[PDB]
C-alpha cells in the first residue's frame, strides 16, 4: 500500500487511475510541474502519427513498442521516469487516452484546481483562487463587449418560457 | 480510518477509505449519519475501497461522505439486561423503553465450538409437554423446527414453552423475531406482557427479544439472527445455560441472505438462493449446540417456502433439524390443545439406545398405535363401529384417552381454556402413556384425560369425571 | 486499460519504474479480496497448483494464475484478513500430511488435528493431487468384503477397491448405516493383515461437528477408531476446505493402498461437497452448468474416485475401497451427481427410506441396490445361501408385487410372501448389530431352508438371537469350521440344520 | 515456436509465443514437461498469445515457462500393431507393455470425406438380439447410437454385441474408451486377453484399444474422440478393414467439450452446452464414414445425460444417427434386459424391402400393438383393464409377453442373472413374434416369455413352468 | 430465380431447426447475446424474411412462384419451442405428423387434427 494522493482532479477513476498514481508520484518529489509539462510536450509529440500512430498500430506489438516509444522517451529526452508510466499505457493501451489523463492531471498550476461558470453565466475561464465569484464578478466586470453565445442568455429561456409556463 | 462514499448503489455503499481497510465484517459508522449507520464491510473491493452493506436505510448521502469504521464488526449489548427487553438489530431498544443497561458487548459474529468442546452426546431436552416430549424428545442444544399454522396461540404455545422449560428448568430464552411483522412482534410483545412471561416489572422475563422486522436491510434483518445468537451465546456460556433460541423465521433470514447476494453481485445458487446458503446455515447452526457450559437449544420457526421444504434450504435444514414440530391444526380442531401433529412431530434422537429404551418403546408403540387408531378411524369412518373387534374399540378408546391425555390444559390462557396448565415430570409421563396403553383405567371417562397435566392428575381428573 | 492495478500501488511505482520490488513472484499482495478469493497481485513465479499460505496463516490455492494476478481460492476467511495482504507461497502444491498414526485420529482436512491430541504423528505428506492409477495397476477384486450388515454384504457382495454408493435420503441414521459398517470391520482389524483389514477413512463432508461428536464418540467406544482416520470437514468448514477433505482422503487412501493396505475410504458425503464445489465455481463465477452444476464435478468425482481401486501386487495389491455417500433429495438422481456416481461407482446401495421409517432396519431398496460386480465379491458359503436367497427374494418381491389379492395364491407363493417376510426379519439386523459372516450365512440358511417358516415373523429374529446365543455357546465349534471352510460343508449344513432343529426345539417348538 | 506460460487459469494454459504462431491446434509441448504435455492451441488470442488447453495436469508450472510447438497438431503414431495394444490419446501405451511401434503418424484430425466416396449403401447386419434386430438391426458401416443403461444394461449391451461381433464378423474394431472408466477397461483387458481376441502373441487382434479415461483433463478427453476417429479412418481405408467403432461414451466427450467451451471463457450454450457442440460433433461424425474402403460402423455409446435426450445435445446427436438403439431404462426397471424404448430403437432403413417384409410388417404390427398397449396402460392405470375390451386386455398381455420374449439373457450375465445366455437367429425371431401375434400360444405365461433366446425354448419353459 | 422467372419453385427447407442452431451459435460467438433458449430472436426475422421471400406472384412476374415447404423437425412435439412457435406465427399452416401412426405402420402417419393448411382449401381441385 501507499500514500494516496487525490489532488483536485483526480479523474475519479476512469483511467487516470494512473493519474491518481501519478498524483502521488508527482506529489512525491513534486516533479509536478516538470512532469506536467513533460506531458504537454510529449502530448502531441506522441499524439501525431509521426512514428507515433504508426507505433499505435496494433500491428507493431509491444515486442518493440517497448522499444521505440518507450525508447521515444529514449527517442525523446523526457523520462525522469515519465516514460515508464508510458510503457504502462503501452500495454494498457491508454496511450490513446492520455490527453485526457493529462488534462485531469494538469489543468495547469493552481489551474490544477480551475472552474468555469454557468447558470445564468455567459463566461468561460478557470478559477485558481480561494473564494471566487469575486473574480468572476470582476471578470464580467472587465469587458463589456461580451457574448451570450458564450453561455447563458438567460434570455430565451429563463422566464422567456415562464409566463408561458403558467399559461 | 475514514472513508468516503464512493458509490451508493442502494445499500451497497462502496466506501473508499484512504485510511485502513480493516478486515471484512467491520461495522462502519457513517460520519454524517445522525441515525446509526452501520455499514458492514462486505468486500475489500480493492483499490482502497470496500464494499459495504448499509445495514440501514440510506438517504441524504453525498459521494465522499465520511465514514468512520467502528474498527470491529457490529458489537451489540450482551447480558441479562436484554431479558424482558426488545432490542433491534443494532441492539437498540425497540422496546422503546429507553436504553438497556449492558456493558458487555459482543461482535455479532461468533463461531461454532471447536471440536473438543463438543459435549459429544446430546441428551434430551425435556419439553415436559407430555406428548411433545414424548414424540419429539428434544435434545438439549437441539434444533427444533417449527412447521406450523400461525397464531393458533402458536405463540401461546411458545410462550408456554418458554414457560414450561425455561422457567422450570431455569434456562433462558431469546426470541429473535426476524423479518417479522412489527405488528406481529407488537402483538406478541403485549402478549408476553399479558402473559406475564414478559414482565415489565422484571427484565428477567424469561425471553430477551430482538426484532429485525421487514424493513431493515435483508442482511440486517438476517443479522438480527446473529445478534440473537450472540446474546444466547452470552447466556449459554456466560450464564452457563440452556438458552432457548426462538427464531421466527429462519426462512425469512434465508430469503434475506439470498437477497443480498444478487446485489452483492454474487451468483446466488439454487432458487436464487445464495450459494453460501449452506455456509450461512452451517456457521450459524454450528454456533448452535450444547457447549459444555450449556445448551443453545434452538427452536426455529419454520415458514414453509413454496409450501415445500425440498426447497433446497429447508431440505438442508433438515440436516440441522433433529426434532420437528409439525403443528396440527387438526389436533387443535379436535379441541386438543396441545394441537401438535403427533406422528410427524418427532425427534430423530428418539431411540431406545438413547432416550430410554422404555420411553422409546412406549413411544414407538404409541406411535404405532396412534397410527393404528389412525388407521381405524378410516375404517370406522366407513364401517361405522362394532362391525369390528372390541380390542379395536378398546384401543380406540385408549388412543382416544391417550389423545385426551395429550391434551394439556393451559396456564395463562385460563381465558381460553378455563383451565390452568400443568407440567409433567418425565417418568410418570412415560409411565403415564404406558399405563393408558396398558388400559388400566377402563371405566373412567376419556374426557377426563382431556386437558390433563401429569398422569396422577389425569387420574385425578379421571376421578372427577368418574364423578 | 481496465483490468485493475491501474490505480493501485501497482502502477504506483511502476510509474516511477516499478521502484522497490521483491516478489509478486512468490508472494503477492491481495489485490482484492472478496468471496474468499483473493485476487492476489503477483506471486508471479508461483507453481501451478500451488498451495499458498496467507499472511493470516490461512491457506489458499493458486488455481488461477492469470496474467495479472493469481485468483487464489482461500481455504479460510477474510474477516480474518484484509486487502494487500501478503500471500506467501508455500512453494508447494497441495499435499497433505499423511501418516497412519492418524489411525486413531480425527483430523481436519489440512491434516491438522481436530482430535486435539496435539500434532499429527504424520511425518509424511503426500499429494492430495495424487493420480489415479493405471489400468494395468488396477487389478480385479477377487476379494469379498463385509459391513457386518448381512443383508448388505450379501445382497451387495462387496470387494476391496470397490466404489460403492451409499444412497438414500435423510439420516436414517444414514450415517448409522455407515457406522455399523465400520464397526464390523473392527473384528477384521481385530483380525489380521492389511487386506484382512481395512483402514477406515471417514471423510466427513459438511457433517456438522455435532454429528461428528457423537459419531466419533461412537467410534471411540468401539475404538475401531484405532485403525481409523476421520477426516472431517464439517458443516462449518470453508468450502474449499470442505471440498478439499475428500481429496485429502484421496491422498491417504491411495497411500494405504500403496502401502499394500486395503483401505476403505468412506466418502461421506459428496453431495455436500458438490454443492460446495459448485458453489465454489460459481463464486469464481466459473459456471454452473446443468442443474446449476458445472460439469467437471463429474470429473471431480472421477478424479476423486478413480484413485479408488483394487490393485495388483506390483501395485501392492492395494485397495482403497470407496464408500461414497450421496443422500438423495427424493431419489432425485438425474441429479447430476447421482447420475455421475452411478456411472462411476461400481454399484450403489439404494435404501427405501420410507420403509426404514416404517421401521425397517435395514430398509434397503434392494431391487435397486446392486453390485453389477457381484460374484467376485462373495464367499461360496454365502453363495450357497445368499445366492439363492437373493433370487428367492427376487420372487418374494415379485410376489410382494401382487399384494392386492394377498397370499390366497398357491402355497409356494403364499409361502414366498411368508418366507419373504421371514427373510425380511433375517435381513433386518438391528442397528449397532454387526455380525461376522459365518453366523450370518448360518442364520440365513435356516430360513432359506424354510425351517423357520412355521414361525411368525417376530420370532424369526427372536430365534435368530437365541439361536445365535446357542451357537455362540455350543456350536461355536461349527462356526470355527465354517469360518475355516469359507463354504458351508454338507456336514456343516447338516449339523447346522441339526443345530437348528435343536435350537428350534430349544427355541420353543 | 515456443511459448511462455503466461497464465494458467485452470488447464487453460495461456501461452504466449514470442515467435510465430502456428495454426490453431498446433500441439505445444511443455518444456520441462517430459510427461508429454500437450497443450493444444485453441485460440490466437492476439498478441501472439494463444489460449491452449492442457490435456495433462498443470502443477509446478510457473507463468513464464517454456512450451515448444511441435509444429503441428497432435500427431500420434498409427498402425495395425496397435490391434491388441492400448494406446492412450497421445498414441502411447497404456497397454504399458512398453510402447508399440508404429511408423506412421497421424494428426488426430481427419476431415470430412467427400460425399462421392461413400459406400452409399449399407445393409442389414444383425446382432442376434431379437429385439435389436427386430427394431433396429445393424446395417453395415453405420453409426448406431446407443442410449440409456449403465451396464446393468447399456454397457452390458455394448459388450454383448462385442461378444458376438469381433469374432463373428471378423469385425475389425476400435475401441474408444471415451472418458473411460478405467476399471472396466481393466477388467476388460484381461478379458480381452482371456478372450484371446486380444491375442498378445500377435498384436493383430481384431481390435485396437484406445482408452481415454475420465481421469484425463477434459482437453485430453475431448481430443481422444478425434484421435480414435482418426485411427479408424486409417484402419478403414488404409487398413482396408471393417471397422467397428466402439465409443464409450461419447457423451463424456460431450461433457468434456462443454466444460471446455466454458473454460475457454467462451459462451457454452443453453443448458451449459457449447454453441459448437453440434459442429464439433457434426464434423466428427462426418469424419466418421464407411467410404468404400471398408466400413466404420459406429457403435456409439451415448450416455443420455441425466437420461434426458430431450436435451438438445442428444437431440442433435440424432441427426448423426442412422440406426439407434434407444433403450428404456423404464423397461429396464422392470428388470428387463434388453430394455428398450422400442419406439425409436431403429435402423432408419427399416423397410419391407430392406428388411424383409415379414420382419417389416411384423415390426409395424408389433410397433403398433405395443404402442396401442402403450396407450392403454395409462388408461388401465387410470382404471383397471377390465372396462377395456378384453381382446385388448389380451393384446396387452401379449404385449407384455412380447416384452418378455424380447427379454433376452446373456452368458456373461448368467453370471449375474443366474440365467442362461442367448442369441437368436432372426427368422426364428420373425416367427416368434409372429406367433405371439397369432396368439395361439396365448394361455401361456409372461414368464415363459421372459428371458429367452428362441420362443421355442420359451414354449419349453412354459410347459416346464406348468 | 425461377420463381420470378415465372416458374414454380419448391423449396424444402430441411431444416431451419438446424439453421437456427447454427445461427444462434454464430451470434453467440459474436458475443452478440442470445434470446430465449439461448436463441436470439431475429432468427425469426431472418427466417421470416426468408420465408417472405417465398411467393406466388402475378403475371408481370410470370405468375411467379416459389412455394416453400419448410420443415421444422420437432423434438418431442415441442411447438412450444421457440422456433416452432416462431414458425407457427409465421406459417400458412403446418402439417403435424405423429409417430404413433408411423408405429401403427400408418404411413402416412399424419397428425391430421393438427395438420392444416386453411388457405390451401381453395388452391385445390374441384375433383378432389
Amino acid at each position: 500500500f501507499a500514500k494516496l494522493v487525490r489532488p483536485p482532479v483526480q479523474i475519479y477513476g476512469i483511467e487516470g487511475r494512473y493519474a491518481t498514481a501519478l498524483y502521488s508520484a508527482a506529489s512525491k518529489q513534486n516533479k509536478l510541474e516538470q512532469v506536467e509539462k513533460e506531458l504537454l510536450r510529449v502530448g502531441q509529440i506522441l499524439k501525431e502519427p509521426k512514428m507515433a500512430a504508426s507505433l499505435l498500430n496494433p500491428y507493431v506489438k509491444r515486442s518493440v513498442k517497448v522499444k521505440s516509444l518507450s525508447d521515444m522517451t529514449a527517442k525523446e529526452k523526457f523520462s525522469p521516469l515519465t516514460s515508464n508510466l508510458i510503457n504502462l499505457l503501452a500495454e494498457n493501451g491508454r496511450l490513446t487516452n492520455t490527453p485526457a489523463v493529462i488534462s485531469a492531471f494538469s489543468t495547469m498550476m493552481s489551474v490544477h484546481r480551475g472552474e468555469v461558470p454557468c447558470t445564468v453565466t455567459t463566461a468561460s475561464a478557470l478559477d485558481e483562487t480561494t473564494l471566487t465569484e469575486l473574480k468572476t464578478v470582476l471578470k464580467s466586470f472587465l469587458s463589456k463587449g461580451q457574448v451570450l453565445k458564450l453561455e447563458v442568455k438567460i434570455d430565451p429561456s429563463i422566464m422567456g418560457g415562464m409566463i408561458v409556463r403558467i399559461g | 480510518t475514514t472513508g468516503r462514499i464512493v458509490a451508493v448503489i442502494g445499500a451497497v455503499v462502496d466506501v473508499q477509505f484512504d485510511e485502513g481497510l480493516p478486515p471484512i465484517l467491520n461495522a462502519l459508522e457513517v460520519q454524517g449519519r445522525e441515525t446509526r449507520l452501520v455499514l458492514e464491510v462486505a468486500q475489500h473491493l480493492g483499490e482502497s475501497t470496500v464494499r459495504t452493506i448499509a445495514m440501514d436505510g440510506t438517504e441524504g448521502l453525498v459521494r465522499g461522505q465520511k465514514v468512520l469504521d467502528s474498527g470491529a464488526p457490529i458489537r451489540i449489548p450482551v447480558g441479562p439486561e436484554t431479558l424482558g427487553r426488545i432490542m433491534n438489530v443494532i441492539g437498540e431498544p425497540i422496546d422503546e423503553r429507553g436504553p438497556i443497561k449492558t456493558k458487555q458487548f459482543a461482535a455479532i459474529h461468533a463461531e461454532a465450538p471447536e471440536f473438543v468442546e463438543m459435549s459429544v452426546e446430546q441428551e434430551i431436552l425435556v419439553t415436559g409437554i407430555k406428548v411433545v416430549d414424548l414424540l419429539a424428545p428434544y435434545a438439549k442444544g437441539g434444533k427444533i423446527g417449527l412447521f406450523g399454522g400461525a397464531g393458533v396461540g402458536k405463540t401461546v404455545l411458545i410462550m408456554e414453552l418458554i414457560n414450561n422449560v425455561a422457567k422450570a428448568h431455569g434456562g433462558y430464552s431469546v426470541f429473535a423475531g426476524v423479518g417479522e411483522r412489527t405488528r406481529e412482534g407488537n402483538d406478541l410483545y403485549h402478549e408476553m406482557i399479558e402473559s406475564g412471561v414478559i414482565n415489565l416489572k422484571d427484565a428477567t422475563s424469561k425471553v430477551a427479544l430482538v426484532y429485525g422486522q421487514m424493513n431493515e436491510p435483508p442482511g440486517a434483518r438476517a443479522r438480527v439472527a446473529l445478534t440473537g445468537l450472540t446474546v444466547a451465546e452470552y447466556f449459554r456460556d456466560q450464564e452457563g445455560q440452556d438458552v432457548l433460541l426462538f427464531i421466527d423465521n429462519i426462512f425469512r433470514f434465508t430469503q434475506a441472505g439470498s437477497e443480498v447476494s444478487a446485489l452483492l453481485g454474487r451468483i446466488p445458487s439454487a432458487v436464487g438462493y445464495q450459494p453460501t446458503l449452506a455456509t450461512d446455515m452451517g456457521t450459524m447452526q454450528e454456533r448452535i449446540t450444547t457447549t459444555k457450559k450449556g445448551s443453545i437449544t434452538s427452536v426455529q420457526a419454520i415458514y414453509v417456502p413454496a409450501d415445500d421444504l425440498t426447497d433446497p434450504a429447508p431440505a438442508t435444514t433438515f440436516a440441522h433439524l433433529d426434532a420437528t414440530t409439525v403443528l396440527s391444526r387438526a389436533i387443535a380442531e379436535l379441541g386438543i390443545y396441545p394441537a401438535v401433529d403427533p406422528l410427524d412431530s418427532t425427534s430423530r434422537i428418539m431411540d431406545p439406545n438413547i432416550v430410554g429404551s422404555e420411553h422409546y418403546d412406549v413411544a414407538r408403540g404409541v406411535q404405532k398405535i396412534l397410527q393404528d387408531y389412525k388407521s381405524l378411524q378410516d375404517i370406522i369412518a366407513i364401517l361405522g363401529m362394532d362391525e369390528l373387534s372390541e380390542e379395536d374399540k378398546l384401543t380406540v378408546s385408549r388412543a382416544r384417552k391417550i389423545q385426551r391425555f395429550l391434551s394439556q390444559p393451559f396456564q395463562v390462557a385460563e381465558v381460553f381454556t378455563g383451565h390452568l396448565g400443568k407440567l409433567v415430570p418425565l417418568k410418570e409421563t412415560i409411565k403415564g402413556f404406558q399405563q393408558i396403553l396398558a388400559g388400566e383405567y377402563d371405566h373412567l371417562p376419556e374426557q377426563a384425560f382431556y386437558m390433563v397435566g401429569p398422569i396422577e392428575e389425569a387420574v385425578a381428573k379421571a376421578d372427577k369425571l368418574a364423578e | 486499460k481496465t483490468g485493475t492495478a491501474e490505480v493501485s500501488s501497482i502502477l504506483e511505482e511502476r510509474i516511477l519504474g516499478a521502484d522497490t520490488s521483491v516478489d509478486l513472484e512468490e508472494t503477492g499482495r491481495v489485490l482484492s479480496i472478496g468471496d474468499g478469493i483473493a485476487r492476489v497481485h503477483g506471486l508471479r513465479n508461483v507453481q501451478a497448483e500451488e498451495m499458498v499460505e496467507f499472511s493470516s496463516g490461512l491457506k489458499g490455492m493458486s488455481l488461477n494464475l492469470e496474467p495479472d494476478n493469481v485468483g487464489v481460492v482461500v481455504f479460510g476467511n477474510d474477516k480474518l484478513i484484509k486487502e494487500g495482504d501478503i500471500v506467501k507461497r508455500t512453494g508447494a502444491i497441495v499435499d497433505v500430511p499423511v501418516g497412519e498414526e492418524l489411525l486413531g485420529r480425527v483430523v481436519d482436512a489440512l491434516g491438522n488435528a481436530i482430535d486435539g491430541k496435539g500434532p499429527i504423528g504424520s511425518k509424511a505428506r503426500r499429494r492430495v493431487g495424487l493420480k489415479a492409477p493405471g489400468i494395468i495397476p488396477r487389478i480385479s477384486v477377487r476379494e469379498p468384503m463385509q459391513t457386518g450388515i448381512k443383508a448388505v454384504d450379501s445382497l451387495v457382495p462387496i470387494g476391496r477397491g470397490q466404489r460403492e454408493l451409499i444412497i438414500g435420503d435423510r439420516q436414517t441414521g444414514k450415517t448409522s448405516i455407515a457406522i455399523d459398517t465400520i464397526i464390523n470391520q473392527k473384528r477384521f482389524n481385530d483380525g489380521t493383515d492389511e487386506k484382512k483389514k481395512l483402514y477406515c477413512i471417514y471423510v466427513a463432508i459438511g457433517q456438522k461437528r455435532s454429528t461428528v461428536a457423537q459419531l466419533v464418540k461412537r467410534l471411540t467406544d468401539a475404538d475401531a477408531m484405532k485403525y481409523t482416520i476421520v477426516v472431517s470437514a464439517t458443516a462449518s468448514d470453508a468450502a474449499p476446505l470442505q471440498y478439499l477433505a475428500p481429496y485429502s482422503g484421496c491422498s491417504m487412501g491411495e497411500y494405504f493402498r500403496d502401502n499394500g493396505k486395503h483401505a476403505l475410504i468412506i466418502y461421506d458425503d459428496l453431495s455436500k461437497q458438490a454443492v460446495a464445489y459448485r458453489q465454489m465455481s460459481l463464486l469464481l463465477r466459473r459456471p454452473p452448468g446443468r442443474e446449476a452444476y458445472p460439469g467437471d464435478v463429474f470429473y471431480l468425482h472421477s478424479r476423486l474416485l478413480e484413485r479408488a481401486a483394487k490393485m495388483n501386487d506390483a501395485f501392492g495389491g492395494g485397495s482403497l475401497t470407496a464408500l461414497p455417500v450421496i443422500e438423495t433429495q427424493a431419489g432425485d438422481v438425474s441429479a447430476y451427481i447421482p447420475t455421475n456416481v452411478i456411472s462411476i461407482t461400481d454399484g450403489q446401495i439404494f435404501l427405501e427410506t420410507e420403509l426404514f421409517y416404517k421401521g425397517i432396519r435395514p430398509a434397503i431398496n434392494v431391487g435397486l441396490s446392486v453390485s453389477r460386480v457381484g460374484s467376485a465379491a462373495q464367499t461360496r458359503a454365502m453363495k450357497q445361501v445368499a445366492g439363492t436367497m437373493k433370487l428367492e427374494l427376487a420372487q418374494y418381491r415379485e410376489v410382494a408385487a401382487f399384494a392386492q389379492f394377498g397370499s390366497d395364491l398357491d402355497a409356494a407363493t403364499q409361502q414366498l410372501l411368508s418366507r419373504g417376510v421371514r427373510l425380511t426379519e433375517l435381513l433386518k439386523q438391528g442397528q449397532y448389530s454387526p455380525m461376522a459372516i459365518e453366523e450370518q450365512v448360518a442364520v440365513i440358511y435356516a430360513g432359506v431352508r424354510g425351517y423357520l417358516d412355521k414361525l411368525e415373523p417376530s420370532k424369526i429374529t427372536k430365534f435368530e438371537n437365541a439361536f445365535l446365543s446357542h451357537v455362540i455357546s455350543q456350536h461355536q465349534a461349527l462356526l470355527g469350521k465354517i469360518r475355516t471352510d469359507g463354504k458351508i460343508s454338507e456336514e456343516s449344513d447338516a449339523k447346522l440344520k441339526e443345530i437348528v432343529t435343536n435350537f428350534l426345539a430349544g427355541f420353543e417348538a
